[PDB]
């Protein structure tokens, strides 16, 4: 009888450790659970707001075309009238 | 190819011990390999190998062609032979370099898919469809029109 | 999709590779043999005096000597280049495997198996105390 | 591979000793660092009751032993107990005789030099090596983290040390070692608990405050909301079971400990918490390595381990941080033993093979060859 | 770096660090040992200036992968 | 005694189920882990291309404001010179 | 291209290197001309550390390096440091061995002999090129105006000098030296921001003055105009974020900066400025060309590019010179790469073909062939 009580014993410290990790997995999972989301949002806004600025960069190579042209132009006139 | 007939032939009996010992846990008796999916990553992961989940579900949703969940044992114990790691790094980097070194007959710092396939037809082998396609789309796996070191080393990387 | 050709195209690849290796020996080894007996020609057990043999030995220094420095100095141009080489493969290193040089590494080892250690401690702990009764 | 050996990274530390053979992903035997000699008389014969319990058999027997720390703040204090708790480690916990392996210690930055030369006096002496060498506990830190840039906080249980490096030059000029650690934070806890009526005394009951720390307290994120809210309600209060029986209920006695951290004043201490002495350690770095060494920020030591600490450490350096620069911190989860994953992977290079002290230049040069080139 | 020391380097190796002798004056048979002697060391440095050749050639393709390396990485 | 060994069997079942727990939680946790790893990594390509691109046309929107302003100067040059 | 061989139009310059092939319109590598050692220690081992960072690769690690111009004043001062940047500019940077390709340097004006003779004597021994020319900065930025008379101020990073030409007959007792340039310019705004708190010292936070000294500073139209504004409204004050943060705001420090190059008293020079070098360079040359010259005043060089120089320089100059000139000022908008487009257009003509100076030429004569016919 006593062999068997020390067994239980030793189960019971056992089950009291599985308990143990089983608590430390959940936190850690609901942690990374978090970090996982915010991770995703700010991922997605930050590829949103650099295709914003490809865009606008997009439109300033057009603008900066077309005053390179009308420059070329002024130029000539001003070297034609001196 | 017959490399897995050979594997069959050179059967590790280190390995073989483990093999028996997720054929008794696997079967429980009079049993016809029911290939339970769940028994399978937990057979993968006790035998200290370390299996990739990936290769866990590549196992779930390549098994039981006969639909009744019943699998031979010896195309079983081929998938379990072959998806353990049984390879030594695939020869050396230095060997590919030099080998690389052999394929540039362009001689402009890189090798070509075409010039590959001109070659393999050097070789004397009948191409099929496990051969021309897929071959050559790996070869330039970043699909630059030609297929530079790193993608050569890439595509046959652990290789032997 | 499947991966089942990487096999059969590692042995071509393997026997191709092998066979381009071994040609390659064979015409560097012929090559080189015909340049050196086209620059090296092999001396005379007769046909020349003795005065005739010395002004041979002395040209010969001569040439020796100028060949000599050609090798000298296309020596020193091969050695400045593979140390370039040498430098450019440590900037290859620090523009690429800065982030790969803590990928190499070997764990999980041996406490991946250590599950009945806990329960070896407490079987030789029990054993004590059986010996101490 | 071949010939040779493999090479042991032993890591003293203060409160736990880490060792390993080099290679490896964890360290092979984890175990207090505490020598207790029995303090009752003892009345059983033939028990074999031994004069000193090292390591971790003296936390079973911590009923009836005095346990004493032989390491107080990083320096050593009792040399004669360190190297019992060396030779225990080399010989039961690992079972390799020294005469065959090379060693690589740790030491904290700004550490007397006495310390080191008598460290490698001792495992060139007594244990005799082959060779060892001695690294900065924070460099190994920032090698387990795959970077190369950053500033590290490597807030152990002995000392908190904060070590800027950029591009592998660290800069000496910027280090700030600050003495408060997680030994103070058990001492304020367990000063703070006699506030409910649990008084604990013993220097084993030390441990059981410990515990308390890690299993139950955690850093607030805003402070004055926190307490607040425990003042109020009373979701907070989380009980636990002492080794006997009679559970206790902590309250905003939780929080409090570890806040110690970011509030120095608390234990009495002027200087500035953990959130201000990295932003200062940044400042005193060049103009133009600031924004790299903001955005690496790195995280290591077991104190570092309270949940919630890379939160409110990012607010808190926000704060202070120009608001431009992108202020991140690194905290990977095997925090505890970062600092000897990175010595494992140091001393497992090829390029580093050259750097041991071997035995003939410390016959050559005496114990004072550690602050030569082989550092 | 003190340019001058790379050219008396280069001078010394042409003209005093490398067998520098003049040997023309040798009995017959030792004058015939010597210059089959010289001509077995000419053969071993031809031998070198063709690996040298070879090598150089090797390294040129290895820059040439590395440019190319370079390129596609950046 | 025989009480004993009914509760000691009873731990037993109970044991082993906490270790199939533990390994579930496990293989969970490699899993999360390895997903956040990649997750951080795209975080960190998106905000350095974010970066780029802000650079970009922040230069591009400068010369554009340069080469109008000289521009007009020019023009205004030209009524002069009429 | 194909056969056939392209000369090397290398521009050392002072402060960046501009080199490319002949024949183009823009040099193809263009660098700053630094070379630093590390001053700090260095733990991380194996990470590939060099002893010295040249060129652009120093302006991204200059926060742990002590970066230091070759060349001071036009002169060359360090001739190791000159010879590692020209290495790296062949090899790493064009990727062509000099042996197979004819050079083309630029040298300043009235610059000591030694300089010129130890500069082909290195082009010709180290590098071996087949054949190499040194030409004078001013005639070139002629050339690339496409006129063939004119006075050209160039005024560069190093020294400003101002080289009168008619008819393609340079008057050498009309060349006006003077050694103001951008250096000095980013030293005294170095010197002038302390007047607001914000200190510069390091070798490294020079460059971070240069770039704010490039963005925001100009010259103004009338100067004390300008100070009487800029003291009582604040229209002016133009922001800049340093590289980590912590905004500055530059007031009149914005046109004080390039300001000097009219006064250069501001930094305690006795000469005139260039407004006034310019017309005694003009008066010197003889009585029937000061109208051509007059007419043709040519602007070149990196600092010629503060934003409204070109009109204070023509009020200036009409000012001082008779009311009947006409006075115009050429300001191209290429004026950086203005002397290096004319190195080109030089080594592209065929009339040029056989001045090179031939290597049996050198062989013959020496290093002192340089001053000989072939100038």
């Amino acid at each position: 009888a006593q062999k068997d009580e020390e067994k239980m014993e030793i189960q019971e410290i056992q089950l009291k450790e599985a308990k143990h990790i089983a608590e430390d997995a959940d936190r850690k999972y609901e942690e990374v659970a978090r970090k996982l989301v915010i991770i995703e949002s700010d991922l997605e806004r930050a590829e949103e707001r650099a295709e914003l600025s490809e865009g606008k960069c997009a439109e300033l190579e057009e603008e900066l075309k077309t005053v390179t042209n009308n420059l070329k132009s002024l130029e000539a006139q001003a070297e034609k009238y001196s | 190819d017959d490399i897995y007939k050979a594997a069959v032939e050179q059967l590790t009996e280190e390995q073989k011990n483990e093999f028996k010992a997720a054929f008794d846990i696997f079967v429980l008796g009079a049993e016809d390999g029911c290939i339970s999916t769940k028994e399978l990553g937990k057979v993968m992961r006790m035998l200290g190998q370390n299996p990739t989940p990936e290769e866990l579900q590549e196992m779930i949703d390549e098994v039981d062609e006969d639909g009744s969940g019943t699998v031979d044992f010896d195309e079983f114990l081929v998938m379990m032979v072959r998806c353990m790691k049984d390879d030594s790094k695939g020869k050396s980097e230095e060997e590919l370099s030099d080998l690389f070194r052999m394929f540039d007959k362009n001689a402009d710092g890189y090798i070509d898919l075409e010039e590959l396939k001109i070659m393999l037809q050097a070789t004397g082998e009948t191409i099929t469809e496990d051969d021309i396609e897929e071959l050559m789309k790996d070869g330039d796996k970043n699909n630059d029109g030609r297929i530079d070191y790193d993608e050569f080393l890439e595509f046959m990387k652990g290789v032997e | 999709i499947s991966a089942s050709r990487k096999l059969q195209l590692k042995t071509l690849m393997l026997q191709i590779a092998k066979q381009e290796l071994e040609r390659e020996a064979e015409e560097r080894r012929g090559e080189k043999g015909r340049a050196l007996s086209t620059r090296c020609q092999p001396l005379e057990l007769a046909g020349l005096s003795f005065a005739e043999l010395q002004d041979l030995c002395r040209q010969l220094h001569a040439r020796v000597d100028k060949v000599d420095e050609e090798r000298y100095d296309v020596e020193a141009k091969v050695t400045k280049n593979i140390t370039e080489i040498a430098d450019l493969n440590q900037k290859i290193f620090d523009l690429r495997g800065k982030f790969k040089r803590p990928t190499l590494r070997r764990v999980r080892i041996s406490a991946d198996a250590m599950m009945q250690a806990l329960l070896g401690a407490r079987a030789k702990e029990t054993l004590d105390l059986r010996a101490h009764l | 591979d071949d010939e040779e050996t493999t090479a042991l990274v032993c890591d003293n530390g203060s409160g736990l000793v880490k060792a390993g053979f080099a290679g490896d992903d964890a360290p092979r035997a984890v175990f207090p660092s505490i020598v207790g000699r029995p303090r009752h008389q003892g009345v059983m014969v033939g028990m074999g009751q031994k004069d000193s319990y090292v390591g971790d058999e003296a936390q079973s027997k911590r009923g009836i032993l005095t346990l004493k720390y032989p390491i107080e703040h990083g320096i050593i204090t009792n040399w004669d107990d360190m190297e019992k708790i060396w030779h225990h480690t080399f010989y039961n916990e690992l079972r390799v005789a020294p005469e065959e392996h090379p060693t690589l210690l740790t030491e904290a930055p700004l550490n007397p030099k006495a310390n080191r030369e008598k460290m490698t006096q001792i495992m060139f002496e007594t244990f005799n090596v082959p060779a060892m060498y001695v690294a900065i506990q924070a460099v190994l830190s920032l090698y387990a983290s795959g970077r190369t840039t950053g500033i590290v906080l490597d807030s152990g249980d002995g000392v908190t040390h904060n070590v800027p490096i950029y591009e592998g030059y660290a800069l000496p000029h910027a280090i700030m070692r600050l003495d408060l650690a997680g030994r103070d934070l058990t001492d304020y806890l367990m000063k703070i608990l006699t506030e409910r009526g649990y008084s604990f005394v013993t220097t084993a009951e030390r441990e059981i405050v410990r515990d308390i720390k890690e299993k139950l307290c955690y850093v607030a994120l805003d402070f004055e909301n926190e307490m607040a809210t425990a003042a109020s309600s009373s979701s907070l209060e989380k009980s636990y079971e002492l080794p006997d029986g009679q559970v206790i209920t902590i309250g905003n006695e939780r929080f409090r400990c570890p806040e110690t951290l970011f509030q120095p004043s608390f234990i009495g201490m002027e200087s500035a918490g953990i959130h201000e002495t990295t932003y200062n350690s940044i400042m005193k770095c060049d103009i133009d390595i600031r924004k790299d060494l903001y955005a690496n920020n790195v995280l290591s030591g077991g104190t570092t381990m309270y949940p919630g600490i890379a939160d409110r450490m990012q607010k808190e350096i926000t704060a202070l941080a120009p608001s431009t620069m992108k202020i991140k911190i690194i905290a990977p989860p095997e925090r505890k033993y970062s600092v000897w994953i990175g010595g494992s992977i140091l001393a497992s290079l090829s390029t580093f093979q050259q750097m041991w002290i071997s035995k003939q230049e410390y016959d050559e040069a005496g114990p004072s060859i550690v602050h030569r080139k082989c550092f | 770096g003190k340019r001058q020391t790379e050219r008396e380097k280069k001078k010394k190796i042409l003209a005093e660090r490398r067998k520098v002798l003049a040997i023309d004056h040798l009995n017959e048979d030792q004058l015939r040992e010597k210059a089959k002697e010289l001509w077995q060391s000419i053969y071993n440095l031809e031998a070198e200036k063709f690996d040298l050749q070879e090598k150089f050639k090797q390294q040129k393709y290895e820059i040439n992968v590395l440019r190319n390396r370079i390129n596609d990485n950046q």
